[PDB]
């Protein structure tokens, strides 16, 4: 259930609400809405930042 | 590659794993299957002395992350031996409920399951209890056509035993429109149980045949009466008229007469 | 139709179904589209939302390698070009329901049908 691929034009996928950096896997999806507690998907490099 | 590490920290972790209550098995345990050398790492944690919650979170971790060749070695080395030890050591010789989980959680990709568990089991040391428990295992979970037909034909390439006949019945319960070579394996399987002339076919057709053969061959007569050729119908009716059951036999004859095309 | 073309994708979706690399969905076709190791990736662009259209135009036509174009629409018959059926022609009685747009990694079939519509017809 996603309509969040408003992407940049011609043509590559560079994403607002920026992605993750980890060799463990692909890490080509967003890191989006957070509120006083974060959760960066996958198992890259934690990321205990503020919201 | 054939190197390793210094610790030897999984003795301290594995001593904690023997007293583990519930939840998620710890973060130092979560890094075992990622190694190529996971086999020697897990043997430090004493896998034969676990609790079933460790069995669940562990088996959930190992099956859903190792490759099918690696999960083949995991099930072949451990879960098969843990399965037969859970049958043998238990004085009721039955399955625990908490051994009534992770196992067919692990079955949803049946390739590594069949390469690890089923194919050594039915070819070595299979009996009526493993056909009752594992017979209850095969029917409840998802399976595609290729594994059912291939493992079914692997059952049909075996000599006669009622525990194998249970698994044949369970695979005949799924009622899939089989490819014709699997159908011909079923017909060529069930033809040789009648008493032929010439010589001996060989000793398995002259022995008494239990009710499970009439139930599985009954199920094949029910679903597969409209997908077999007429010569196969006449040959299986020839098998029925020599080796039919007192009650199931004429019903198999009636369902084979009820078929067409 | 009675000639030797269009029938690659009919069979390459059987030989490439062997390796189970069919990244098929909105978010998760990008799994096989985070690299260009996929080769013959069919696409449609006509239902709703105008999003994956824009994704296919940029994953198919990036300035680097992996630049095919095989636009062919009507994904509800693309199940019929896929391998949902275990047909045995008069035997099927099976799950007829849909098997839509694929992302083909690990081809399985070797230069016989594929060069007909890819090489002979799309790339010069």
């Amino acid at each position: 259930v996603l309509s969040y691929y408003k992407v940049d034009a011609e043509g590559k996928v560079t994403k607002l609400r920026r992605e993750c950096s980890n060799p463990t896997c692909g890490a080509g999806v967003f890191l989006a809405n957070h509120k006083d507690r974060l959760y960066c998907g996958k198992c890259h490099s934690v990321y205990k930042v503020n919201a | 590659a054939l190197p390793e590490k210094v610790i030897k920290a999984y003795t301290t972790v594995g001593s904690i794993l023997k007293t583990w209550t519930h939840g998620k098995l710890p973060k130092l345990f979560k890094v075992i299957p990622s190694l190529r050398n996971w086999q020697d790492v897990i043997y430090v944690t004493n896998p034969e002395e676990w609790s079933p919650h460790v069995v669940y979170e562990a088996t959930k971790l190992f099956v859903s992350n190792l490759t099918a060749k690696e999960s083949q070695k995991f099930i072949n080395l451990i879960l098969l031996e843990r399965f037969r030890d859970n049958i043998e050591t238990s004085e009721d010789h039955s399955l625990n409920y908490h051994i009534y989980r992770a196992v067919k959680k692990s079955l949803y990709k049946p390739s590594a399951f069949f390469k690890g568990f089923l194919f050594p089991l039915v070819e070595t040391g299979c009996n009526v209890r493993e056909a009752t428990i594992a017979g209850s295992v095969l029917a409840k979970v998802s399976v595609p056509a290729l594994h059912s037909s291939a493992a079914l034909s692997y059952l049909l390439r075996l000599p006669f035993s009622p525990p194998t006949t249970v698994f044949i019945k369970i695979l005949l319960d799924k009622k899939y429109a089989l490819p014709y070579q699997t159908v011909d394996d079923c017909v060529y399987y069930f033809m040789r149980f009648r008493i032929l002339d010439d010589g001996s076919n060989g000793e398995d057709a002259t022995r008494v045949l239990p009710v499970i053969w009439h139930k599985a061959f009954l199920t094949f007569a029910q679903r597969y009466k409209n997908d077999i050729t007429q010569d196969q119908r006449d040959f299986l009716l020839e098998t029925v008229r020599q080796r039919g059951h007192k009650d199931i036999g004429p019903e198999i004859r009636r369902e084979l007469l009820a078929g067409a095309s | 139709a009675e000639v030797t073309i269009e029938d690659a994708l009919k069979v390459v979706l059987r030989t490439a179904l062997v390796h189970d690399g069919l990244a098929r969905g909105l978010r998760e076709s990008t799994k096989a589209l985070t690299r260009g190791e996929a080769l013959l990736v069919v696409l449609v662009s006509s239902v709703t939302e105008a999003n994956i259209i824009k994704l296919v135009e940029g994953l198919a036509n990036d300035p680097e390698n992996k630049v095919p174009l095989i636009k062919v629409a009507d994904a509800k018959q693309l199940g019929e070009w896929a391998g949902l059926g275990k047909i045995d022609r008069e035997g099927n009685a099976r799950k007829v329901v849909g098997a839509s747009v694929v992302v083909v990694k690990n081809w399985g079939a070797e230069t016989d049908e594929l060069s007909m519509i890819m090489e002979h017809f799309s790339q010069q």
